[PDB]
Parts: structure tokens; C-alpha cells; sequence
């Protein structure tokens, strides 16, 4: 019949996140309970087997199921291991880890984008007709200065006991093919406070500063002085680039890094046209409109 | 399965001698140091002789060094207990042990019977006068 | 003595972590793998499940499992779960999780827009054609969020590898799978294609300056711009032994600034003594002029 | 029966490579564990030693030696040499080189002038404190007397605690920890002289705007100055370590945003709104300026 | 008797070259193959030893010497091992490597520098006198997209055995080892760094001269510093993307050549307006030195 | 009565420096000869044992020390291994090995640094009553081009055998608490060739530059210009603060750059000062500071 197996996982750190490789790193405990055929301990205690010994058990026979994270990406840097036999057959495994794990990803809203990171552990092995997952717990500790970590933790993580049927199983025939599947998924919130006041603030004053050359008086200023803006730009957004994670599209500081080449450059052929088609009053005098304009497609942005 | 079928026991008359035999099946014999132990009535079962056939390492109880020889053939995948000049004292089961990760030099100063994955069943050896 | 034949089944979970100098690439996946062997006396008469350590200890016992070398991988790959599935029928089916760099020739001449296949060939390490055949291949694999978009589903091939610097038990037999794919240009394109068109736009206003003071000395603060900008260029973009298209549009920048400085000072002082008229007013033909040659960097 | 009591100590040799996003940093010793186990009979009744691969062999054979963990390392820790002194009596000695990657709530807001404690925390593996309690600990740090070319100051020896730690999702749910605390304090004078005093130069120098005689002349200027602190923003954050937050230089470089900006609105004003007629006190705030970010500065 | 061992090397990749460690790496095969006692092998055909069994031979008695590679940093990433094992006595050691090499690099031509990478084989315990290599062979894939490639391999292969003789030994005699020495020679494609960074500062240095143009002494000034902010601008555009190395590349100096002719042109600039008999007297010839001063950089350029 | 071991290292290569972290790499190999009791060896002469089989050596009775790098930053990378056992009982231990090792090291001086790279060994479980050093070889190379090297190894190694006696010690048995400990010296000087004519040769010019701002005519371009002038140091900054080695102090070019600074500062405050601190009237003297100012800046630059 299924051998029922409790799973107990408990998140340490969650930390590591690579933006282009949609990855992130998990430290924590695994552990994982089962009730086999009893044992004759030595005084009838529960007996401890750790690490280097746990191998000497496997070779005389004993069923250690291989449960593999389905979402690690390579093997998981695994710390100390231990099995506590006890006398009545249940068995239990208990093992630190340091894995990299993968997930759909999506920082679009960066830095204001919310992702979930996910668990997926699975029999490497052993369908649910051998082996059920009977239930999960998932302890997480509490962010104590919640304002120093970079991601906030906000929901209490979820689990779900799920099977997935397995569509090109070798050799299995009949149903060997629905596997019981644990998924643990931790919400959690990025810490933008960085970002606001170092490169939100900042390119609102360089965008915003870049509309006064409509009150430059000459021409010859008004152009002039708009290339030194377009410097400033260029030189912001290579500061941004320089820290902002790199990503396979854009971000909302990237969308307004271009909407400031696009204010610049339309700016100087409000400058060239207003000089070449005596100076009009209205252009000119569109140090009123400008930002107006900008600020009503700024809200399409949003929207 | 594993099986280590003891023989050569049984009743003996005080200062005679007697050959244990100990068939071991179910295991690559060569990569493994079969040994001897006994445990008299009362008594903590204690280690006689080890013999392993990967290192040249040989252990041979206080108790019994002088009076006692092991020796391996693989050939027969058999260990044998050759204990001359016996005593009443000698009176015990004779438990035939056989570990993989087992080291007779270390057994020495542990005397831990902790790396002996397969025992036997024991035969007695009763010596009486 | 027939070959032994090998069925092989992949699963790719994920190719990321794209080395553009080092031409390598990084697979995550299964590989499944099925040969018949000697029938066995499997304990209940049901297909025996080894994991992981036990693995070594039937090896040393002498079951044949052959050593398959990723011949295009850079170094040792990191495996995994490893399992091996013995039937009573002498079946043995080998399945191990992997993760690996590969390598392959890959060309980004047309970097942002250039399209690249992601390579695998398997092959036994010591055992010819004549003693282990590859019998068949089968290969499984929100695409806004990803780098690079999958086109269609692996290609596959089994061919026979001539070793000609070693009878006639030269030769191997390789799986080979190719994975066509895309790169998401949305990024390059408005943060680094556009911006850059609006710089080099802007550079040609150069024209639209009455005094040839403001003509010259504004042409600096164009060519400095063009620096910062390769640049922040340079400092994002992957490194190369070549130039991309955005490397080129950057080259082509310099010209345009540095042919301009040339008009400048030629139209100045080149004359009776007085601007000429067609030269100052290359407004118009200054853009076309590079457009069409822009035409040509294209065709 | 009773708790097996373990005497730990603790040799600290290097801490370093402080990792600021991952709240991590590194520490080289060697830890010693002494227990009394059952007596053995060693060669010549005198103390055995057992070093690195024989430890293991030891282990098979029976010898008790338990797993200590560190609870706040990050990944298993490098084991140099290991070693086993095994006495007649029953006394064992575990010695062990380390190196291991640890973590800790670091809080860097007041950087470069940020305080933090580097933290270990030892505890059993499998042994609860009614089968193993730690009896004592005792940790020793070398004195650095050539303090001035270190990174981090280390500010006093260190702190130890020796608690025990319940846990209620598993009476045998109590572990004895080893707790070690170091305080350091970072050097700044790098910082000071390298990024501090420049940005003061940069912000002050900016504020000889309103010294400027024409309208032209003040808001030109402005735009080169607003340049300066985007290019000190980015000569900055190209060395500091990165956070999720603002730092003490990160605020200085916001305000020389202000400062500048302020600065633009207050020319533009001054110039714009009149009965061209510069308001006499607007633009002689040459002295109101710097005050009003000084008194801003204090907050 | 020495043990004669045919040694056969095949070069898949030569790539991660570290300009400041002088290192490289190397993925490719290792082929040892001698003769031994023989052998009562299954069907009295090879017999094929492969990785984990091959150090259950060794502990049985069999013969299998370290050959060191005298050159590698650090111990190298053997892939899957294997022994073959013919009835007839002869041993045939195969292996898959990837190691990272080190030998002395000069990168002072840098981008038109042509280096050598070379593999060092040695017998890490055995002398001439126990074991020979009697020939070594070394195979290369040929590059034929070169284009793609960033160092293109020229000659097809360089080797030599030789005997190194050591002058501080255990033994208080023989102290001779034979060596196996492989050289692939091969050039950098300077095809990137001509076109992105000798052709732009060509544009910036050429562009920097044309401050003489200029009408009045504050605009050719004040423009000199737009162009010494130009090249710092360059420099380290440069510094990002270039190798690091102890020494100036041709780039570099380049960049030093384009900070001498800014600041040369400084000193000309302020010495034409203050040197003459009035107090605004630019000279004829100093301010007209548009062409003058080109090729006077031209000149110190062709000895550099 | 202590086992007298013999030591000889060979160091092959110093690369890899870390300024943050105090370390260096170091490749080379370790030579160890003891003498121990007279063994049977196959035909009377010197047996090899290689890798695997000296822990098959060691299981059966083979007394191998284990000595530590006591400066080592983390297990180093072994390579070849290897025991060469003499009938008459003498021992010689023969290991490649690639290390990172750390010592207190000072980079004010930087680019002009000297440095010494140092390599301590010790027992590890063996005091100097049971096992101790008799003498230490070291053996370096001759670099003849050194001007390819990132650093310049000055004079042959130094070396140091003593005793180090741990206060807090395990057992009480009077007068056990001291270990033999091995120490190696290496003197090298930092090459400052490219740090010269990259870094504080273009420096000195931009600084030399920036006091030209005294030669232009009006107010307005004094103070216009000493602005591109403060971008420029800042576009300098950055230029070496992204190659130079990251440090929790200031170097000499550091020095200099705050100098630069402070320069440009001091122009800007004598330009507003003199436009602005009169009769009614530019001062004549302090506006011609074109000879004073350098001179001021050229004298505490020698007073630094
Ligand atoms: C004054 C001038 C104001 C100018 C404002 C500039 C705003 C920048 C526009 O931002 C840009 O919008 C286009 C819209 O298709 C996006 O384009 C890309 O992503 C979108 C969204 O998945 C895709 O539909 C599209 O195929 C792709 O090219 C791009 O990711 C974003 O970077
Ligand atoms: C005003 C308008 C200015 C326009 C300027 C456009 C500049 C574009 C330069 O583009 C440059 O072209 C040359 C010649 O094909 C290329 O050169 C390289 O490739 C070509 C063709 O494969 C080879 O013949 C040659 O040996 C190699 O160096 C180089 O890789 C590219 O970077
Ligand atoms: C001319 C005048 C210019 C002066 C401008 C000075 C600007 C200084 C901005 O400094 C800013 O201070 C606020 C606290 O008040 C910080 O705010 C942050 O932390 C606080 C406290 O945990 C949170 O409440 C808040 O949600 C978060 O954004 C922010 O990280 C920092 O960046
Ligand atoms: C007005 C325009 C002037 C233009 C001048 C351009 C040349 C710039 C100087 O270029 C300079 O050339 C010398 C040539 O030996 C180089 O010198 C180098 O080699 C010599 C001799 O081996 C070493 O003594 C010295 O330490 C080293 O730096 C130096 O690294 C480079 O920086
Ligand atoms: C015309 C303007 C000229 C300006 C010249 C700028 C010179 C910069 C001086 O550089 C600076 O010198 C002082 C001298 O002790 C150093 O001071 C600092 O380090 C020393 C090192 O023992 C500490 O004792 C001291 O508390 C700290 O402030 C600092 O590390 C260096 O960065
Ligand atoms: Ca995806
Ligand atoms: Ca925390
Ligand atoms: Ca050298
Ligand atoms: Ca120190």
C-alpha cells in the first residue's frame, strides 16, 4: 500500500535572487517521516545515524526514498544529514540544505514588483501507488527588522499536496504515472525605499529640470543648453544600468530614462521650429504646456 | 540473503581443542572481515578473533592469545576458529560476526561490535571436566 | 554479438546563463536511458528501484552501465538524483537529473536580433557502434518574461562518428539535439537602439545654429555625448570579439560628429575670403545622407 | 544516564568578505570539542591521534563522535585538517580548521560609520541537552595592533552565551547553543576623505551659482552642476556596496539634487516675476543658500 | 628497463585567457598508452576499465603512473576516465580534461598580439630511467568560421620531448624526467578593438586639433577643456572593457598621446594671446599651426 | 626524542593578490623527509606510493603527519600525492599543492607598494617533543622578464624555524605546549609602470590644466570653466576608482585626486573673491596668481 510520508520544511534565508536566470537561493531543513517494518534498537531508544553512517544503513537494506526538488537548479549544497530509527519502524530523515531554485519570474514592476518564491518536492522515484505525501508543514521565521532585508515576507508561506500525472513514463504501463507532489510558495514584496529616493527623486528633478529651457531667453541658449540636458540623461541612465538588475525588457525606470530622451528630443524641435517656421509666442511660451503634456502621458504609463 | 552457518561446537573435555567453521553466502566474502565473539551465561558478549583479508590485521582477545588461530579461505568463503588447550572459562555462544567497514587494528582499543553488519546464530561450545 | 541497443530519452527544463565570449551555455534536464541486458532474479519478481550510492555498489558487483560522454559539455556536468530500474526480463533503465555547460559555435554579429540553437551531443565513451547503438532519440521541451523564445520543438539526429585518427570498430554512435532559439530584443531596442536614433537625430541640429562658434563648440558636447553613450553601451552589453549592429550605430555616430566638425570649418573658411549657402543648409542633406548610408550597413 | 558535557573552543583567525545584500560574511579558526566517552585501550595506555581520513574509519568502528552544526552558516563550511585525540580514560578531543560563510541582521544605514556584531552559533546536530549539553565556551581573538590598514576595527573580546534552545514544532525538545558575538566598527577613513569631502566640495561650489552675474549665465551653469552630482551619484554607486536602502552618502547626494533644483526654480523665479528685474534679495541669497541647507543638513 | 608511453592529446577548446594570472583554460582528451605483463582479459579481448572500477584495479596491483601537468593551476577537471586493458600486455589510458594552464604572456602588442599556449606533460614520480615518453601526437579542431572565434589558431601543432634535469633530489642519482611540450601558437582577432576603439579615438584625437579653427582665444580655451574632458571621458570607456595588465598596451598610449596633444595645445594656445608686443597679438604662425600641428603628432606617432 | 623532518618547498607561482581580503595565491610544491623504521621494500630500492594508495599505506600502519599552512585561507587545492618509502626507514612526502594564503598587507603606498608574501607550516597534531623541523629549503625561480610581471620578486626566500607556545592548550603535561613552525618570506615591489603613465601621468596634467582658469579674461569664464573643471576630476575619479584594487584607505593617487579637488575649490573661491572684493575691480595680483597658485599647490604637494 502508498507509504504515507509527512514532510516538515523549515526556510532559514531566502536570498540570492538572479534576475536573468529567474533564480533565487533557499537555506532551510528538510525533514521527512515514514512508518516502515519496526527495528530492535539498541535499548529499545530510538537510534540516531548521522551523515557518513546513513549510507552503512542504506547498503544493509534500509528504504531511504530520494526525494528530489523538482525547481533546483543542480544539486543542492546539503549539510548535515541524520535518521532517527525508532523502535516501532518509523523512520525519520532530517537534512540542512542550500539550494538554487527556479521560478517564473516577472520584475516588470520593478521596483515595485512582488514575486512568490516556490518549492517543488517530489519522489524522484516513487509514483503515489509506493509513496503519498501525507501532509506538509512549512515554518517561517519572522522578519524582526523587516526594514533592513531587501524582500518582505508577506504571506505565511502556502503549501498544496497536489499529483501530477506524468505524460512519457518509461516502462510503467498500467498507472505509474500519478506522482504526489508538494509545492510551497512564500509571498514576498521588494524593499523599494532604495530605489525611490535614489533614482525615482533624482530623475524627477533631471526630467523636471530639463522643462526649464523653455525660459532660457535666446535660441542659441535654448539648443545648447538642451544637449547638456541630453548629457544628463545619457549620463543617468548609464548610472541606472550600472545598478539596476539586468533584465530582458523594461522597468519603470528604464520607461522613464526614455521618456526623458523623448522630452529632450522633443523639446529641441519645439526649439528648431518655433526659431524657423521670429520667435512664436505661444511655443516659446509652452513652459506650461510641456510639462502638462508629459505629466498626462505619464499617466498612460501608469494606466 | 546473508548467511553465516556456524559448526564445530558443541561439548569438550577440559585442555582438548575444537575448530569452529563459519559458511559465509549472501555477500562478496573477500571485501568483508569476518570474526568470532562469544557470550557466556551472564555475561557481556565479548570479541575472540578477527580476520580480515583486505588489510593484514589479525585480533586475538587476552583471554585466548597463545591458544587460538583464525584463518581465512575464500576459496570455501569460510573462516575457521582453531582454539587448542581449552578450559571450562571458554564455555559460551560462539557468535560469528562480519562487517564491511570492520578493522581488526581499531577493534583493538574501540571493542565496539558497532561495524558488523551480519551475525550469526551462535553455536555453543560447553567445556566441563 | 549484436550492438547493445540503447534507447535515450531528454528532458530540458531550463538553457539560461549565455556566455557570449566563452560561447557556452548552461542546460538543466533529465537523461533517461534504456538498454537489455542479462535477465535477473529482481527480489518479488518486480522491476528493482536503485537510488543514488547503491548505484556504484552493483557497478563493483558487474553490472554493465555504460559510461555516456556529453561530448560538447565544458567540464564535468553536475548530476543529480541518479536511479537505476532493473526488471526480471534483464531491462535496465538509467535516469539521472543533470545540469551542464555546453558549448557550440554561436554568432552575435546580428546581437540584439540574432538567433542562435542551443547544442547537445551524447556519445559512449568507450564502447564503438558495433557494441552500444543509440536505437532512437526523443527529446521533450509566458514567453514575454523569458531572454530567449524557444522556436519549435528539439531536432534530432543519430548519426556514426569516424574517428580517422585512432578492423573497422571506429566508429560511435551520436545523439545530437538542436534547440532553435530567439533572443527578446524588447529591451535592446527601447533602451538602447531608440535613444541612441535620438542622439545621432539630435546631432544633425548642428546645422540649425546661427554662429559657427555655436556650430563647432556644440559639436563637442555632441561628440562627448557619443563617448558617454558607447560607453553605457559597453558597460551592459555582452563582451564580444566583434562588433554588433549597436556597435556599428555608435561607430557611425563618431563619423557623422567628426564629418560635421569637417563642414563646420570647411564651409568658414573656404570662400571668397562667408558661409556657403548649400553647406550651411545641409539641415536636409546631412540626415539623407546618412540614411542612405545606413541603408547600406543593412543590405 | 545523564547529558554528555562537551568543552567548546573557539579560535577566530580572520573574519572578512563582508557581503552587504546577503547579510553575510566569512570566518576563518578552528573550533575544539572535548566530551568524555568509554575508556579505550590506546597503544602504550597514551593519548591516540587520529587525523582527517581515519576520523571516518574511527566512526565506522563505533566512536561516538557527534555532529556539531552551525546553526547561521550559510552552505556547509571548508574543513581544513581534522583530528582525534583519543585518551586512555575516555576523554576525546576534536580539533578542526574552518572556513564558513555565516549570517546576521547587519544593518548598514549609518555607513560608512555603521557598528555591527559578527555572530556564530554552535549547537548539536541530532543530541538534544539531555543527551549532549555544552559545559562551557571559550573563545579567543587575536589582538590587531596594525589596526589602521584592516577593514573592520574589532572592538572588544568576544561575547559568549551558552542557552537552550526549545523547539516546538518537533520532553526532549531542548538543544544547548554556543553563542559568540563580536563587536566591530568599520574604518571610514576612506570614506571620509575619498567620498565624503569631495561631495562637500561638490555641493558648496555648487551654491557660487547665485554669484553669477547673468540670468543666462546662472541657469546654464545649473545644468553643468546638476551634471556634476549625477556623474558623483554614479563614481559613488559604482564603489559602495549595494543595499536595499540609503546610506549616509546616498542622503548627501538626494540633497545636492535639492540644493541644485532649488536652485533652478529660485533663478528662474527671481528672474520671471517682478513688476527683467532680478528681486534684490532673491538673488543675493549667496549667503541665505548655504544656510538654509546647513540648517536643512542639522535635521 | 624504462617504460616506454606513447602520449596522444586532442584540443577541443582553448579559451578563458587571464591576462593579469597569464593563465588559460584547456578542455580536451589525454592519451597514455605503454605495455605491461600480459593479461588473461574476458574472450580474450580488451577489456574496458571505466572510472570508479579503475581504482579497484589499481588497489589489485595494476600499474598506473601520475603524469602531472607541470603548467596547470590547480588540480584539473577529469571527466570520465577509462583503461583498456589488451590481452597482450599493452595499457591505453584515456581521459577528458579541463584544466586552466599558466605561461609567460606578453600582452604589450595588445589588440595585435600573438601568443603561444602551451601544455607541460611530465611523470609526476617516475625519472627517464623507470619510464620514457617515446611520442607524443597533438590533434586540433580546425576553427573554420574563424571570424566567430577571438584568437585564431595559426600553426598546427608544436611538440617536443626533453629531459629536465633536477639539481636538488631525494635520492642522494637519477634526476632526469622526460617532458612532453606542446606550443599553439595563435593570434588575437583585433577586428573589434580596431573598429570600436582605435578608429573613434583616431576621430576624438584628429577632432581635437581643430580647436586652432577657432576665432577667439576664450573659445579655444575654453573648448580645450571639453576636449580634455573628451579623452578622461575615453579612458575610461577603454579601462571598462580592456584587459588589465601591469604594463601600457598601444591603446593605451594612444589615450596618453591624446592627453599630451590636448595639454601641448593648451600651452600653444596661452602662449600665442600673452607672448607678443601688444597685449592682444595672437601669432600669424602659432595660430595657424592647423597643419603644423597634426603632423608634429603624426611624427612622435610613426616612431612610437 | 622528536621525529626530525626535512622541509623543501618549491614555489612555482604568486598571482592573485586581493587587497580587500590580504591574500594571495601561491602554487608550488611540499617536500617532507623523516626517518622512520627500516621497511622491506620490493628489491631493496625506494618504493612509490602515489595518490589512493597512501591511504591504503596509512590504514595498515604508515605514521604520515599532517602539517598545516597555518596562514592558509581555506583547504588548499591538493594535487598529486605521493610517498617515497627507502628500506633503511626514511620517509619523503612529495604534494603539489595551490593555496590561498593571508598576511598583513599595506597598500598606502600604492602603486609603489612592497609587499611580502609569507607561508607558514606547522603540525598539526605533533608538538615539538614529538615531531620537529630540522630545516627549511625554498626554492624560487630566476624571472628574467620581469617586466611582463604584475610583481617584481626582489632576493632569493627567507625563512624562519621556531617555536610557538599556545598559552590555552589542551593537556597539562609540563612543557608540551609548543609546535615547530616553518616560516617562509618572500619580498616582491608592485611593477608601477602602468599606473605611472596611466594614471598619475594624465592626473598631473588635469591638475596642471585646471590652473589655467587664471588665464582667461572674464569673471564669467573663471568661474564657468572651473565647473568643467570639477567634472573632469570627478570623471577622473571614477576612471580609477573602477580599476584601481578596492581598499578600506586612501593610496597616493587618491591623495592626488582629493588634491585636484581641493584646487579647484580653493580657484573658485579666489575667483569669486576677487570679482567681488574691491573699491568699487578685479585685484591685480591675486587674479595674476597664474605662477602663484601652481607654486602654493606644488609646495604643499611636497609638504604631503
Ligand atoms: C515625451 C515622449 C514620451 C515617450 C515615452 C516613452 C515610453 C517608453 C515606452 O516603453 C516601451 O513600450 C513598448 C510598447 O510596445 C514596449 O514594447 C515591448 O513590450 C510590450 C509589452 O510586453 C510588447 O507588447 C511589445 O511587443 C514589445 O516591443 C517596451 O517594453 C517598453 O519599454
Ligand atoms: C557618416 C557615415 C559613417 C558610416 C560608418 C560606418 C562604420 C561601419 C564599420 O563596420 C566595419 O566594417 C568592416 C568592413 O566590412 C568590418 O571589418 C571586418 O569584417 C569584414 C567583413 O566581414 C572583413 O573584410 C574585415 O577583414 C574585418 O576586419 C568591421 O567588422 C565592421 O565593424
Ligand atoms: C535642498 C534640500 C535637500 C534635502 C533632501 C534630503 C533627502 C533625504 C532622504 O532620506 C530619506 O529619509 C527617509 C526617512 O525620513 C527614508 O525613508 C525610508 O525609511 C523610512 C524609515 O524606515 C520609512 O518610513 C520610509 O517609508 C522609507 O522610504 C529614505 O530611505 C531616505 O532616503
Ligand atoms: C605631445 C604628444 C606626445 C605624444 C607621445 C605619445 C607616447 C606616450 C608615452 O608612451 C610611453 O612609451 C614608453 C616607451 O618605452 C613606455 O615605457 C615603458 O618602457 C620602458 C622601457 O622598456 C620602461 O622603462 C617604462 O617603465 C615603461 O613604461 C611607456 O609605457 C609609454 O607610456
Ligand atoms: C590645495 C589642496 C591640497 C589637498 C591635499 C589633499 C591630501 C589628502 C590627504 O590624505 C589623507 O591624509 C591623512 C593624513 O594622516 C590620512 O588620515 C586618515 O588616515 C590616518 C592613517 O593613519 C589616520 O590616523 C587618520 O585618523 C585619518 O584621518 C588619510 O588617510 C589620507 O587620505
Ligand atoms: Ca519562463
Ligand atoms: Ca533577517
Ligand atoms: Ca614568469
Ligand atoms: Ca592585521
Amino acid at each position: 500500500r502508498p507509504v504515507d510520508v509527512s514532510v516538515s520544511i523549515f526556510i532559514n534565508k531566502i536570498y540570492g535572487v538572479n534576475t536573468l536566470e529567474q533564480t533565487y537561493k533557499v537555506d532551510g531543513y528538510i525533514v521527512a517521516q515514514w512508518t516502515g517494518k519496526p527495528r530492535k534498537t539498541p535499548g529499545d531508544k530510538p537510534l540516531i545515524v548521522e551523515n557518513t553512517q546513513i549510507e552503512r544503513w542504506i547498503n544493509n537494506g534500509l528504504w531511504v526514498p530520494a526525494l528530489e526538488f523538482i525547481n533546483v537548479v543542480g544539486s543542492p549544497d546539503t549539510g548535515n544529514k541524520r535518521l532517527m530509527l525508532f523502535p516501532d519502524g518509523r523512520v525519520i530523515y532530517n537534512a540542512r540544505f542550500l539550494g538554487s531554485f527556479s521560478n517564473d519570474m516577472d520584475f516588470r514592476l520593478f521596483p515595485f514588483d512582488r514575486q512568490q518564491f516556490v518549492l517543488e518536492l517530489e519522489p524522484f522515484s516513487y509514483n503515489n501507488q509506493q509513496l503519498r505525501f501525507s501532509d506538509i508543514q512549512v515554518y517561517t521565521e519572522n522578519i524582526d527588522n523587516e526594514e533592513i532585508d531587501e524582500w518582505w515576507i508577506r504571506g505565511k508561506a502556502s503549501t498544496h499536496i497536489s499529483d501530477i500525472r506524468y505524460d512519457h513514463l518509461s516502462s510503467v504501463q498500467p498507472n505509474q504515472n500519478e506522482f504526489s507532489r508538494i509545492t510551497v510558495r512564500i509571498d514576498a514584496v521588494r524593499n523599494p525605499s532604495y530605489y525611490l529616493w535614489s533614482f525615482i527623486l533624482p530623475l524627477g528633478l533631471i526630467i523636471a529640470a530639463s522643462w526649464s529651457v523653455f525660459w532660457l531667453e535666446s535660441f542659441s541658449e535654448r539648443l545648447q543648453t538642451s544637449f547638456t540636458l541630453m548629457l544628463t540623461v545619457v549620463a543617468y541612465a548609464f548610472y541606472t544600468s550600472n545598478i539596476l538588475p539586468r533584465l530582458p525588457y523594461t522597468t519603470v525606470i528604464d520607461q522613464m530614462i526614455i521618456a526623458g530622451y523623448g522630452s529632450i528630443f522633443a523639446a529641441i524641435l519645439l526649439i528648431i521650429f518655433a526659431h524657423h517656421r521670429e520667435d512664436d509666442l505661444l511655443i516659446q511660451r509652452c513652459r506650461l504646456a510641456f510639462p502638462l503634456g508629459f505629466l498626462a502621458i505619464g499617466c498612460v504609463l501608469v494606466i | 540473503q546473508v548467511q553465516l552457518q556456524e559448526s564445530g561446537g558443541g561439548l569438550v573435555q577440559a585442555g582438548g581443542s575444537l575448530r569452529l567453521s563459519c559458511a559465509a553466502s549472501g555477500f562478496t566474502f573477500d571485501d568483508y572481515t569476518i570474526g568470532w565473539f562469544r557470550q557466556a551465561p551472564g555475561k557481556e558478549r565479548e570479541g575472540v578473533s578477527l580476520i580480515s583479508s583486505s588489510l593484514g590485521s589479525t585480533y586475538y582477545a587476552d583471554s585466548v592469545k597463545g591458544r587460538i588461530t583464525i584463518s581465512r579461505d575464500n576459496a570455501k568463503n569460510t573462516v575457521y576458529l582453531q582454539m587448542n588447550s581449552l578450559k571450562p572459562e571458554d564455555t559460551a555462544v560462539y557468535y560469528c560476526a562480519a562487517g564491511r567497514d570492520a578493522d581488526p587494528t581499531i577493534f583493538a582499543i574501540l571493542r565496539s561490535e558497532y561495524p558488523f553488519d551480519y551475525w550469526g546464530q551462535g553455536t555453543q561450545v560447553t567445556v566441563s571436566s
